[PDB]
RNA sequence: AAUUACCGAAUCUUUGAACGCAAACGGCGCAUGGGAGAAGCUCGUGUCAUCCCCGUGCAUGCCAUACUCAGUGUCGA
RNA sequence: ACACGAGUUGUUCGGAAACUGAGCACAACGUUAUAUCGUUUUGUUAGGAAAGUGAAGGUGGUCG
RNA sequence: AAAGAAGGUGUUAGCCCAUUGAGCCAUAAACCUGAGCGCCUCAUGAACAAGCGAGUAGCACUGUUUGGGAAUGCA
RNA sequence: AGACCUGAGUGUGGCAGGACUACCCGCCGAACUUAAGCAUAUUACUCAGCGGAGGAAAAGAAAACAACCGUGAUUCUCUCAGUGAGCGGCGAGCGAAGAGGGAACGAACUCGUUGCCGAAUCGGGUCUUACAAGGCCUUGAGUUGUGGCACAAAUAUCAUUU
């Protein structure tokens, strides 16, 4: 019956996706009194097909949300007030971890000697 | 500083910046349009709810245990379009929060008992 | 008595939803094992003690 | 060099000069709290030959512990057993004073990986260290390549572990040969070693 | 090749004195007497030990002569196989090159 | 628009190191923002007093830092 | 007992919001190899700058 | 049969089924390849008389530890 | 007035806290048992207790072994060696190291000091597709010293354009 297919859910605007979650908790609420008064087995029946299409709706409205705010941050030198919701989560070790811009960090004198005595390939016969 | 006219020293008040509010921490979107359906679930249909449908004036929901009777006498407006005057609300030994919630007597009970279906 | 905190009271009535059978339909499926439900708990057999 | 007027100044430690300066500077210290930061080092010359920089991620502490042997805590100095375990004063705990503030301060400070500390003053109650800190998550010390490995996540207590100089010193590991033998690397790294009952497979 | 060059060198203790077994590394006198620099002989395979102390002149020729050989030997390949810098391979010897894995280097 | 397996995008209630304060309390704050609002006011709309919801900031210690201070510490006009 | 279906309605009732008591022990401070230890109401924390409240007045939109 | 492989199928399966090979297809980074390969930018290899770790080491007493004994290490 | 020093208060950006804990590092630390009793000794520098990391940890680059024709960081293995070592009511019992055959191994480097330089440094801004080992700018730290060059594998300093 009535399914919201994603591929025509992502085509709608953020004011047309949350009229669509109002349609769709108001026809979940009034399956919940068929639930409760009886209820023919086909009417009750539609309570998956509603509820996992509000789920289509609010995971195009959540991942809409992100794209249009990891898209607010990245865009410039705003990105010491970035939130840590999004941030890139790793493992917390791995993110206290030197990055390898650093931890190749190497002195004047260290340079040198790997300038003035490279590592030769060779061979022997 | 001078003027120390107490026996000790206490701690001179300073110049105190206020905290910068954060732009958003919450990345999820939240309908305020369907945030009073979670409020109000289903109505019971048992032999003591429908007595009070008809004699006292008063509709009887399952709602959820974390509203107050405030918030669904608000929710009881906007989904349906009548005017709760008494909301006597009730956890249940199964778990649940069960309201009687009697009209105002500008409204019937069961006009609103019918549009919902019961 | 009256007085129980709201915490004991929803441990309380999680365990009256508990201490209802296996329904029927449960003993018709393939690779079934639940004949009874061996957690029936009576009130005056066990005591949970909340 | 300036070095090394420094140095052989805090050789004559008991010339009546130095004897004046730590007088006034133990009293001092006994009148603040058990760990104190400072700005500046007391000891530049042996803070900087322990490692501190006048950089930005660096920091030095200074950690008081008490003076004299161990009390063996059993109630009322009542132990059981055999005759050898019976002493309550006299015993002496295995670890230096010196690890000891040192493992005070990074047990305290969570954020900061402390490298070695060193002696400062006495009292008759009291021994103080300046314990050199570093702040690992400070960028100047994650760039700067011979302190950076304090970052990795292998050194986060250092001091509890006996890794210090200090810790180095009472495990034994100041001596390598003849005189080290039974606790190169650990004692209990050449217990298990010397002790495991190996099966070899055909014998 | 998989392990780089040993000196031999002699064994302690007069019960081992007739016996002889493979160093270290080749001290930084053995190397210029083999017109070698020291920093330069890590690169190209050989093993340096700066702490052995040529006590004399029989142990000190036997070594030179293993550096003479493995430098007769050795191949080095160019940085740029299109601009030869030095005394290096032709590309008819850095394409036959192999390697050994005869466990000691020998 | 099957279903299954896999995984990158998300959701992830109340808690817990648990960290606004508490706690056999689904309890109570101080700033700040949003909401709903049948009394009022407005020329039924707006606006909306308390009340009532919701988000965020706020444990403590420390490191770095950019402003307000204390000191018969040493100076200095 | 067993199965099924119900049943606990609050401005004022009891609690909390919101009291102090015997006491507890968070912060601070000290100790301890170790905090999982001590002190913490005899008016009362802490070598101990823990009051973020504001009388009166000055500055300039409002009511007699 | 370059496949005999050992699981399933109503009863003992190489032939009933799945398997058991050569290889095909698709890959976020990272990894590996004349330190893969260009461009920009940026570094820079080779040519042309002084001293070196001080409440430290040691020593004494005590305590412990060790095969370490006129004292191995430590406090 | 102002400064410097030593301390506060807030703002901003961060971090520590608990889990696991087989192995590993630091401490703390027994007794039953054995000695045909038992107290030294043994069990055992083990169990239990407390703290702390990692994918390993710890060790490691000679204030080393040797006494040789000498060897050459650490770690591990077989052996040395249950020892004509040693310790021990010299009782019960305990207990190694060097050498040699191997495993691994591109294995080495960084400060401090000294000498020569002296902010050439670091952080924040900002501009280059860029939180550049780049420019340019900053009293913000810093001269109570950040950095560079040389120090046994050494033959030394600055220029510069090839
Ligand atoms: N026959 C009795 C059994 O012998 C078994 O062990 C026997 C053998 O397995 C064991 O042999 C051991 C060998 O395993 C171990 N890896 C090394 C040792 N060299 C051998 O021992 C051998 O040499 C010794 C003298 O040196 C002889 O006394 C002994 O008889 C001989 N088997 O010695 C025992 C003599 O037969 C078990 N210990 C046990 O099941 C049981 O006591
Ligand atoms: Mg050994
Ligand atoms: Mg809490
Ligand atoms: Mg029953
Ligand atoms: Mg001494
Ligand atoms: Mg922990
Ligand atoms: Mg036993
Ligand atoms: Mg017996
Ligand atoms: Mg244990
Ligand atoms: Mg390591
Ligand atoms: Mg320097």
């Amino acid at each position: 019956s009535h399914h919201m297919k994603i591929k025509d859910l992502r085509e709608k605007s953020k004011d047309d996706l949350l009229k669509t979650l109002t349609e769709y908790k108001k026809e979940l609420s009034q399956l919940r009194v068929v639930q409760q008064t009886g209820g023919a087995e086909t009417r009750l029946g539609r309570i998956r097909p509603i509820r996992k299409s509000i789920a289509r709706i609010l995971t195009v409205l959540n991942q809409n949300e992100r794209s249009n705010l990891k898209m607010f941050y990245a865009d410039r030198k705003l990105r010491c007030k970035t939130p840590k919701v999004l941030r890139a989560k790793l493992t917390h070790r791995r993110r206290l971890a030197l990055k390898e811009n650093e931890k190749n960090r190497k002195t004047s004198r260290q340079m040198r000697q790997a300038h003035k005595f490279p590592k030769r390939v060779y061979a022997v016969k | 500083a001078k003027s120390y006219t107490r026996p000790q020293f206490r701690r001179p008040h300073t110049y105190r910046k206020p905290a910068m509010a954060k732009p958003s921490n919450r990345v999820t979107v939240e309908s305020k349009d369907i945030a009073a359906f979670s409020v109000i679930r289903y109505p019971l249909t048992t032999d003591k709810a429908m007595k009070k449908i008809e004699e006292n004036n008063t509709l009887t929901f399952i709602v959820d245990s974390r509203a107050n009777k405030t918030e669904i006498k608000k929710a009881m407006r906007k989904l349906y379009q009548v005017k709760a005057v008494k909301v006597n609300t009730l956890i249940r030994p199964d778990g649940l929060k069960k309201a009687y919630i009697r009209l105002s007597a500008a409204h019937d009970a069961l006009d609103t008992a019918n549009k919902i279906g019961l | 008595g009256r007085f129980k905190p709201l915490a004991v009271k929803k441990k309380y009535a999680k365990k009256m939803n508990q201490n209802k059978p296996v329904p029927y339909w449960i003993r018709l499926r393939t690779g079934n094992r639940i004949k009874w439900n061996e957690k029936r708990r009576h009130w005056r057999r066990t005591k949970l003690n909340y | 060099g300036a070095f090394m007027y420094l140095n052989e100044l805090w050789k004559k430690k008991s010339s009546d000069v130095m004897r004046f300066i730590q007088r006034i500077r133990s009293w001092e210290f006994r009148h603040q709290h058990t760990v104190v930061r400072l700005r500046r080092p007391t000891r530049p010359e042996k803070a900087r030959m322990l490692g501190y920089k006048t950089k930005q991620g660096f920091c030095v502490f200074r950690v008081r512990v008490r003076r004299g042997g161990r009390k063996r805590p059993v109630h009322k100095g009542i132990t059981y057993g055999k005759p050898k375990t019976s002493g309550v004063l006299g015993m002496k705990l295995n670890k230096n004073n010196q690890a000891v503030a040192e493992q005070r301060l990074g047990k305290r400070f969570g954020n900061l990986r402390v490298l070695n500390s060193y002696w400062v003053n006495m009292d008759s109650t009291f021994k103080w260290y300046e314990v050199i800190a570093v702040d690992p998550m400070c960028k100047t010390i994650r760039r700067d390549p011979r302190i950076n490995w304090i970052v990795n996540s292998v050194h986060k207590h250092r001091e509890q572990r006996g890794l210090t100089s200090a810790g180095r010193k009472h495990r034994g590991l100041r001596h390598k040969g003849h005189k080290a033998s039974k606790l190169r690397p650990s004692y209990r790294a050449a217990w298990r070693r010397n002790n495991r009952i190996v099966f070899l497979r055909k014998r | 090749p998989l392990k780089a060059l040993r000196p031999q060198v002699n064994c302690p203790t007069v019960r081992h004195n007739m016996k002889r077994r493979l160093g270290r590394g080749f001290s930084p006198a053995e190397l210029k007497a083999a017109g070698l620099n020291p920093q330069y002989a890590a690169t190209i395979g050989i093993r340096v030990d700066s702490r052995r102390k040529n006590k004399s002149e029989e142990g000190m020729n036997v070594n030179v002569q293993r550096l003479k050989t493995y430098m007769s030997k050795l191949v080095l390949f160019p940085m740029n196989h299109k601009k030869v810098q030095k005394g290096e391979a032709s590309e008819e010897e850095v394409k036959a090159a192999t390697q050994d894995r005869s466990r000691f280097g020998d």
